[PDB]
């Protein structure tokens, strides 16, 4: 997985859209939450496991 | 239905 | 090595002339030598797969002794047993039984022993006359025909 | 509040000794009565990271296992 | 001798089940309409059908049933006894359940 | 100021940091949840939460795994394995990928 | 030329005015039919581009 | 299906056959019988019939398809459980066969609405088809155009069939060559072109040599034109 | 139709299926809705010629 | 069963054996093919009608 | 059965027993040993693999 | 209600009371249960997926690739003929298979496999004095009930064909040769006995 | 006699190879007895160095009626309280 | 004992470095003893352990074959 | 015609034809006994690796960007693509890949990206690129396990769920030649092996390319935006930083719970025997 880059995020390799609205989510303070690159998870904006499914350099941000 | 003729 | 009978299995073909392939005496069935064969192939093998497995193992065990220990000169009680060393703070009042399952498997099957674990042999126990020997003549003295 | 949390915590729990008395049942089904576990959908569930598989194990009879079950309604 | 194992046992219970099964299909639909069977209207083409209970005698289905039940007992003792017993001893009920 | 450190995966670095993390909020759980039971027992790592005949509560482990959850951010399972030890509780935190 | 797995014949390509002639040079062999002898070479290691690139069309 | 169905239709036949030459009048009116119980009797067996004639074909195309486009069917499951469903609504649609023989419109209002949703059932084969001939390699064979004829049929015959339960249409439909053109449509089009597609997909497993591909394209476009002008 | 008779043949840009099993998002639900609202038409017209 | 091997590696028709893949003073033209042995589809096999007889005989 | 002591002597010179014996034979006692009963199982050639 | 196989087994029946008794893998190959075969591994190089001959070169073998929970196949199934000489995978998902054809032998190498068999059952052996169960709830999955009991004192010697047919032809020598392996049987035991 | 699968396959001296060697099949020693698990569930973690048996037990199956019988008094005396309110209100 | 935690991490390092190096590939699993709690065997969450932040980190090869010498030495 | 065949005819020599000395059995009951027995199968993965060699990089002369470029143009004509990627240069981007397997790859009908690919793969996997392909098995690859013994797979011509349509021949061509009237001619059934869910290993045969097909079918049609036109170097959220954020009352625990003598000292009584304990309340 990848560190967040503080506004300096340049996709490995081009991304599934996956949609071109922004989730409105609650995070709790202090909790581990994967985003996911590639776009393809089924678990909504999360990492759930698929991008080692597909051929993509798209990690998780793991922030 | 509804509109099914359409007019 | 002190475990199993290492000794390599014989074609028949060298004791028996009907299976040697320019003895004169040659029946041509193809069932016949094939099941010679792989008999002997079989067992082969497995002494052949033993001795290098062992070899292998030695390696990985000496590979294992040696190596260094990072987590020996770290911190007491993060990477480390704590200096005072390992306590026990129950209070037993019976001897725990030799049937525990959890002592078996943890000192049993391990991944060290993996080149180890899983190579046939024939056990090194004494030789019945009338299964090592008798039957062998047996088997020997079986007449073929070519017809 | 903290109310609310003992009655999310409360109610996992009730839901929690459900399923663990539900999977002690089906558990002692398998082992003892295999066919009927097969029958009723039930999972071989005896853990085999030993690596030596059960003795008396069977393929799934997923019989149950949307649109059938709305239609059939 | 050499071909009766349990494979084929087995085949053979099956067989005998799945030919009273299929035995039991047509007889079963039968059996459905003869419980529904069809009758004129009760208001006036069939008045008397009301009092057509059909109701036979009990007492006379029951002297009816004994040499079924009979035989049903005796090839229960033939088989159970069939342990410890020979065949001309065994010759009495085979002759019974015969008759 | 201190700074958190850069590195993920400090919670697998540090074995024994994260068994007297579990050590102290499961104690802390047990105490709270059954005081009358775990207020005089010291919590150790071979400690476990189950009778003498090795029958498991399930209401007390599923108190442990709100404690795990809250102490390190994570989310346990309760249908895969049930926290009827420290040890359990240790290969459970351990084992998931992002404990903090 | 071979398009998409299937050879044609005769096909005729435009190169447009308003486009960028890197190397002049290998351009204009490559168009005359020239064999360019390529030992003379170094290997530049940027992995700046990505599949399914956007390229203004 | 068939084992489910065949004892009533063997009943149903042995009465009639004791009817005719016992004189048991069950389906006599005079003294008790009712000729609308053989009529029940015999669409009860008749609509699974004609089900149990129609679902292999359709296990045909949903093999050469995967087969010739190398890829997975759409969702194997869900064709499965179609067939199922239908299978199913097969036992209680029997009445759209004797809509106008004087039902209780109670059975006729069951009846329409469980045939009418065949339809959805049926829709789900036909997009899964569909969606199993997209995004592939294809490979053109002479049981690929086959299955492609079944398509085109099956399309046909399922929508007028379709129409025949819509009731108010049925009452001027019924007994006609409205009817003949329907089921003649998707039972010798589809149900033949689909066993045709599997003689030339199994012509090396039933035949031991490959088939010529000259006489069976000619086959194939006499038999489905003929078909559609018939 | 035109995808299949123009693209997707071996010379011409196949596709690598490399999906062992479909994993769907309420599959049926869209496949249901045409047919659903025909039956609702033809339903409705019958109700009134009855 | 038929055990016979009639295909292997096919070269020198249109695309060489051997390797010009750098030789600047080398152009491959496949399109100047030549001819070779046309390649018929497999016969099926024939029946041998005694042999057959035989071995499929039961005493 | 008597074993005679020498040959116990010789056996357990040369033999230690390490391992346990699997075979529940071990648990049967003289009584249960005189109430078995010899079958003979005939094994030839095996032509049918079902 | 168990076969007196002495005098009736001899070919099949022999072969499946071989069989149940010794649990060897060839024979309990053979007589493997068609409803349920053992549930085996993932194949790896390193631990391939055994499929199992009775000494034939071949066997038809399907693969649906990596079984999964929520879906009970991973892929297609995929048939193929796994041969004999080498390792053989499935090249959709990996799997790798090896074919063991096993030989009628006791070698250490048979008893190798010994754990991927399902113990054979012996509830449908001997003869059954119960045809079918008539309700329909427990029907083709139990097994017949018995009036008689199974007898466990039978102990069982293979023969050659040639010795077995002088052992039904000549009483002397059976009892001669069964006395012999009562002997036998008591000699074991009490070595087993001195052993524990 | 054997409970687990480990135990059962780790040194096993009944094999085809011995008692052929001895050639006494006896009928007690078959293998469909010879192990059989607890019903009692028991799964696999990851200890310190090896796997670790957990054994999930949850309630015993020798309850007598006495103690159902004693564990029911509240909840009929509820039924009775309920009920009794529900007619005088 | 953490030192039994960690000379089995050591060991099961060792190990993976060692077969993948004589294998020519890399590990599989990074998970010393494979338990059902992640549900990785099915599927498609691994257990991958190769953490870094930049092409210039020391630790980058840290878990890999790349990280052990041709005699099987930790460093390098 | 050969004349009729009863094997049961002749004798067999399964069972020796004498019976063992009593002082013999218990020798060897007593020899058995005193030495370890023979392993028996164990179907644990005891140290997985990769079935599709190396996962691919990051960065470095073979990365997955390469894999991609490579689905987005798929084809197979009639014809070979007669342009010859340099056998130097596929050397150079799979180092470790000879002369003669680079020269054969470009000797095949592959584009250069594809020649590449396959290049990458054959290395990686072991694979014998000179195998010809047939219905007996469509390849080869030599492999070396974890015990070193250089072991071959053979991957085998399959068939789609129809064993009717599987080619059951015995020789390296692609005809269908033999018909079997009898398929299980032994009557010992086929088999498909249902594998144990513990028994599992991770997917490691190309696990990369699950989902792949299903991604580029819906980045085919889709539009992406250039970099130049991509905002860059927004600001930073307020509450998220590179460094995972842990409260300083963690820090100061941890900081703590170095200390090789600490205890929760929070305890209402003194659970540890610990001297220094004072009572909170
Ligand atoms: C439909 C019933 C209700 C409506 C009223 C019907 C009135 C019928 C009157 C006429 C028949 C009177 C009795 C005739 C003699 C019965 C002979 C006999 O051996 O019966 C027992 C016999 C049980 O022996 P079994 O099946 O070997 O026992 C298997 C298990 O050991 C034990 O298996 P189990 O514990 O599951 O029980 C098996 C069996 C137990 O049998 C009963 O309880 C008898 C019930 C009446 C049986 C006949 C009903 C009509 C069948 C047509 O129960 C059933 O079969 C279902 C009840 O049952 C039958 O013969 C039933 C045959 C039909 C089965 C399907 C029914 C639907
Ligand atoms: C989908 C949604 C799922 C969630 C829905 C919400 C929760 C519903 C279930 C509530 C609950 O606590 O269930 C746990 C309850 C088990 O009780 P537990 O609290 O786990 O037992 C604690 C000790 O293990 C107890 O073990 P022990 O052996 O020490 O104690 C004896 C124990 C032995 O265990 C059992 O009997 C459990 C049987 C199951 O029996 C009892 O304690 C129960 C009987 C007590 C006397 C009668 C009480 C009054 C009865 C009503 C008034 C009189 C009429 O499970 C069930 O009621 C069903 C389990 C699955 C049955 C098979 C399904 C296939
Ligand atoms: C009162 C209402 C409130 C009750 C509150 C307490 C509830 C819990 C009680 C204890 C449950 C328990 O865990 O018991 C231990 C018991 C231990 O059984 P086990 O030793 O494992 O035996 C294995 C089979 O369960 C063995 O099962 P099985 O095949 O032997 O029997 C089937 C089993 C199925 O039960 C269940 O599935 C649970 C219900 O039981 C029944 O079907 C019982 C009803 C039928 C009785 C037939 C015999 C008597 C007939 C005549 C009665 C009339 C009076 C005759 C008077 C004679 C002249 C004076 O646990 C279970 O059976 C597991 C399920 C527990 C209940 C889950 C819900
Ligand atoms: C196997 C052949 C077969 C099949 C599959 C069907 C299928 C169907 N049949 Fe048919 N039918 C017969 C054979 C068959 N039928 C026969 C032989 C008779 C004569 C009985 C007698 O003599 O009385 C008969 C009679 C018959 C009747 C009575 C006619 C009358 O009383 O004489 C009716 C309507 O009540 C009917 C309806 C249907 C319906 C709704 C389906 C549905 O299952 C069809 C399902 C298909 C769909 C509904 C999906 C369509 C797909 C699309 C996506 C539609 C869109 C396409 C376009 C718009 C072109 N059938
Ligand atoms: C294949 C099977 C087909 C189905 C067969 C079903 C048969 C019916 C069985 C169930 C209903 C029985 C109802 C009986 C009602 C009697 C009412 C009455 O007044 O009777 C007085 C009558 C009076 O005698 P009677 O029978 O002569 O009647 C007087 C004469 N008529 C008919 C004109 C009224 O009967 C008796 O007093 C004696 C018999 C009593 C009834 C016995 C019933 C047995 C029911 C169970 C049988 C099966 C057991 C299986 C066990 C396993
Ligand atoms: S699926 Fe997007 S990073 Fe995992
Ligand atoms: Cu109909
Ligand atoms: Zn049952
Ligand atoms: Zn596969």
């Amino acid at each position: 997985s990848i560190p967040y880059q503080e506004g300096k995020y340049r996709p490995a390799s081009i991304p599934m859209v996956a949609g071109f609205f922004p989730y409105n989510c609650y995070l709790q303070q202090g909790k581990v939450y994967s985003w996911c690159s590639c776009g393809i998870s089924q678990s909504g904006p999360w990492c759930d496991g698929l991008c080692n499914s597909v051929v993509t350099r798209c990690r998780p941000v793991v922030f | 239905a509804l509109f099914f003729m359409a007019n | 090595e002190k475990w199993a009978y290492l000794d390599y299995k014989k074609h028949p073909s060298t004791t028996l002339s009907h299976y040697d392939h320019k003895s004169k005496d040659y029946v041509e069935s193809e069932r016949d030598d094939y099941n010679a064969d792989v008999a002997t192939n079989s067992h082969n093998k497995l002494i052949d797969d033993f001795k290098r497995n062992l070899q292998m193992q030695r390696k990985v065990h000496d590979i294992l002794q040696k190596m260094d220990r990072p987590y020996l000169r770290g911190v007491p009680g993060v990477t480390k047993n704590i200096s005072a060393g390992l306590q026990d703070y129950s209070a037993p009042v019976s001897k725990k039984s030799q049937s525990d399952p959890n002592d078996f498997y943890r000192d049993a099957y391990r991944n060290e022993n993996r080149w180890i674990d899983q190579s046939v042999f024939t056990p090194k126990t004494s030789k019945m006359t009338h299964y090592d020997v008798e039957w062998p003549k047996e088997l020997a003295s079986r007449p073929v025909t070519k017809k | 509040e903290e109310r609310y949390d003992a009655l999310r915590v409360q109610r996992r729990i009730w839901s929690m000794r459900f399923y663990y008395a539900r999977q002690q049942c089906l558990y002692e089904l398998f082992v003892d009565h295999p066919d009927l576990a097969q029958w009723t959908g039930t999972y071989p569930k005896v853990d085999s990271s030993h690596g030596f598989p059960f003795y008396s194990t069977y393929e799934m009879y997923r019989d149950f296992q949307s649109f059938a079950q709305w239609i059939t309604l | 001798y050499s071909k009766f194992t349990a494979a084929i046992q087995r085949f053979w219970k099956r067989t005998y089940i799945i030919f009273w099964v299929i035995e039991a299909g047509t007889f079963s639909v039968f059996f459905y309409l003869t419980l529904n069977a069809s009758s004129e209207p009760v208001y006036m083409y069939d008045q008397i059908k009301i009092y057509k209970t059909h109701l036979f005698s009990w007492r006379w289905f029951l002297i009816k049933l004994l040499p079924s039940v009979s035989i049903i007992l005796l090839g229960y003792y033939l088989q159970l006894t069939l342990k410890w017993n020979l065949f001309n001893k065994q010759n009495t009920i085979v002759l019974l359940i015969t008759l | 100021y201190n700074f958190p450190e850069y590195r993920t995966g400090g919670v697998q670095a540090n074995p024994g940091i994260t068994a007297k993390r579990i050590i102290k909020c499961i104690g802390e759980r047990l105490r709270k949840y059954d005081p009358a039971r775990w207020e005089n027992v010291p919590i150790t790592f071979k400690t476990h939460f189950r009778d003498e005949n090795g029958y498991s509560d399930v209401a007390t482990s599923i108190q442990i795994h709100d404690a795990l959850e809250r102490e390190f951010g994570i989310d346990i399972k309760d249908r895969l394995a049930l926290v009827t030890d420290v040890e359990t509780a240790f290969y459970i935190v351990m084992s998931h990928h992002d404990p903090l | 030329l071979q398009e998409m797995g299937t050879t044609s014949q005769d096909i005729v390509i435009n190169f447009m005015k308003e486009g960028t002639v890197h190397h002049p040079e290998l351009f204009e062999a490559i168009v005359k039919g020239y064999n360019i002898d390529t030992s003379d070479y170094v290997i530049n290691t940027a992995n700046n581009l990505r599949a399914r690139e956007g390229n203004h069309n | 299906m068939l084992a489910t169905i065949t004892p009533v239709l063997g009943a149903a036949v042995i009465m009639m056959a004791f009817d005719r030459h016992w004189q048991t009048t069950f389906f006599e009116y005079a003294y008790g019988g009712d000729p609308i119980l053989s009529q029940h009797l015999f669409w009860f067996f008749g609509h699974p019939e004609v089900y149990v004639l129609i679902i292999p074909t359709f296990g045909f195309i949903n093999m050469i398809v995967p087969h010739n486009n190398t890829r997975r069917v759409a969702s194997k499951h869900h064709m499965i459980w179609a067939i199922y469903v239908m299978a199913y609504m097969g036992y209680l649609v029997w009445g759209h066969h004797m809509y106008l023989v004087g039902l209780d419109h109670r059975s006729r209002t069951m009846y329409s609405t469980i045939t009418i949703m065949i339809s959805m059932p049926a829709t789900i084969k036909v997009v899964n088809w569909t969606l199993s001939l997209v995004n592939g390699a294809l490979k053109i064979d002479l049981p690929f155009l086959f299955s492609m004829s079944f398509l085109l049929l099956f399309l046909v015959a399922g929508f007028t069939g379709m129409w025949l339960s819509h009731v108010s249409l049925n009452v001027s439909m019924h007994d006609t060559f409205y009817v003949v053109a329907h089921f003649h449509i998707m039972l010798s089009g589809a149900a033949m072109t689909g066993i045709f597609s599997g003689i030339y997909y199994y012509f090396n497993a039933l035949f031991g040599v490959k088939y010529s591909r000259m006489f069976g394209y000619m086959h194939l476009i006499y038999y489905s034109g003929g078909q559609w002008v018939a | 139709i035109l995808k299949v008779a123009r693209f997707r043949v071996l010379k011409m840009r196949p596709k690598i299926s490399t999906s062992y099993r479909p994993h769907g998002k309420w599959g049926d639900f869209l496949a249901c809705i045409i047919p659903l609202i025909w039956c609702i038409n033809i339903l409705t017209n019958s109700n009134l010629i009855l | 069963p038929y055990t016979k091997k009639h295909d292997d590696w096919v070269f020198d028709v249109t695309m060489p054996s051997q390797n010009y893949q750098t030789d600047l003073t080398v152009n491959i033209h496949p399109e100047n093919k030549k001819m070779h042995v046309m390649k018929q589809v497999m016969r099926q096999s024939y029946w041998d009608a005694e042999h057959d007889m035989a071995h499929e005989y039961d005493y | 059965t008597v074993i005679n002591s020498e040959f116990l002597t010789y056996l357990k010179s040369n033999y230690k027993i390490s391992f346990s014996a699997s075979n529940i034979v071990k648990y049967l006692s003289d009584k249960s040993v005189n109430n078995s009963v010899i079958l003979y199982l005939r094994k030839n050639k095996i032509f049918n693999k079902s | 209600r168990m076969t007196n196989t002495t005098e009736e087994a001899f070919d099949e029946v022999s072969h499946e009371w071989q069989a149940l008794v010794t649990s060897n893998p060839f024979d309990l190959n053979v007589f493997n249960y068609l409803e349920n075969t053992q549930t085996s591994n993932f194949g790896t190089v390193d631990n391939p997926l055994v499929v199992f001959t009775s000494e034939t070169p071949f066997r038809y073998v399907g693969c649906t690739g990596q079984m999964n929970e929520d879906d009970y196949e991973g892929h297609e199934l995929l048939f193929f003929l796994l041969r004999e000489g080498s390792l053989q995978r499935c090249m959709g998902c990996g799997q790798v298979f090896k074919l063991v054809r096993l030989r009628n032998e006791y070698s250490p190498e048979m008893d190798y496999y010994l754990s991927n068999f399902h113990p054979y059952e012996m509830q449908e052996m001997g003869e059954s004095d119960t045809t079918v169960l008539m309700s329909p709830y427990k029907y083709a999955s139990h097994y017949e009930y018995t009036q008689f009991e199974t007898p466990s004192n039978m102990v069982y010697s293979m023969v050659n064909p040639d010795e077995h047919d002088r052992l039904l032809v000549d009483p002397a020598y059976r009892m001669e040769r069964t006395k012999a392996l009562e002997e036998k049987y008591k000699v074991y035991t009490s070595s087993l006995r001195e052993v524990e | 006699m054997f409970r687990w699968l480990f135990l059962y396959w780790y040194n096993s001296t009944d094999t085809p190879s011995a008692i052929a060697k001895v050639n006494l099949w006896s009928y007690i020693n078959l293998r469909l007895f010879k192990a059989r698990l607890s019903s009692s569930i028991a799964y696999y973690i990851l200890g310190l160095n090896n796997l670790e048996l957990k054994k999930l037990k949850i309630f015993y199956k020798n309850t007598y009626f006495d103690y159902i019988y004693l564990k029911s008094i509240p909840c009929l005396f509820l039924i009775i309280f309920f009920t009794n309110l529900y007619l005088f209100l | 004992d953490i030192n039994k935690y960690m000379e089995s991490q050591l060991v099961n390092d060792t190990l993976r470095a060692f077969v993948s190096k004589v294998g020519k590939t890399e590990p599989a699993t990074w998970k010393n003893y494979s338990t059902i709690y992640h549900k990785d065997n099915y599927e498609a969450e691994r257990v991958r352990h190769v953490a870094f932040v930049d092409h210039k980190d020391p630790h980058m090869y840290h878990g890999l074959p790349q990280d052990y010498d041709d005699n099987i030495k930790p460093k390098h | 015609r050969a004349g009729p065949y009863n094997p049961n005819r002749y004798k067999d020599y399964y069972i020796p034809r004498t019976l063992p000395k009593n002082e013999e059995i218990v020798e060897f009951v007593q020899s058995q006994h005193s030495v370890p027995a023979s392993p028996i199968r164990n179907q644990r993965h005891i140290n997985p690796v990769r079935e599709s060699g190396p996962l691919p990089s990051y960065d470095g002369t073979y990365t997955m960007e390469d894999i991609r470029a490579v689905f987005y143009n798929t084809t197979v004509g009639r014809d070979y693509c007669y342009c010859q990627m340099d056998p130097e240069e596929i050397m150079r981007r799979v180092p470790g890949i000879t002369r003669k397997e680079a020269e054969f790859i470009t000797k095949l009908g592959l584009s250069p990206q594809e020649q590449v690919d396959f290049a990458y793969i054959a290395y990686n996997i072991g694979l014998d690129i000179f195998y010809f392909t047939n219905q007996m098995f469509v390849a080869r690859q030599v492999v070396t396990n974890s015990k070193g013994e250089k072991v071959e797979v053979l991957w085998n011509a399959q068939c789609y769920e129809d064993i009717a349509q599987l080619n059951v021949g015995f020789a390296p061509v692609l005809e269908s030649v033999d018909y079997h009237w009898e398929i299980f001619l032994w009557a010992d059934p086929p088999i498909k092996p249902n594998n144990d869910f513990d028994l599992n290993v991770p997917c490691t045969w190309f696990e990369y390319e699950q989902e792949w097909w299903m991604e580029s079918c819906i980045q085919e049609d889709q539009f992406n935006l250039p970099e130049d036109e991509r905002p860059y170097n927004t600001p930073r959220n307020p509450h998220c930083r590179k460094e995972l954020w842990r409260s300083q009352d963690a820090l100061q625990e941890e900081e703590l719970m170095v200390n090789e003598n600490w205890y929760p000292k929070n305890t209402q009584y003194n659970i540890y025997n610990q001297p220094d304990f004072i009572k909170p309340k």
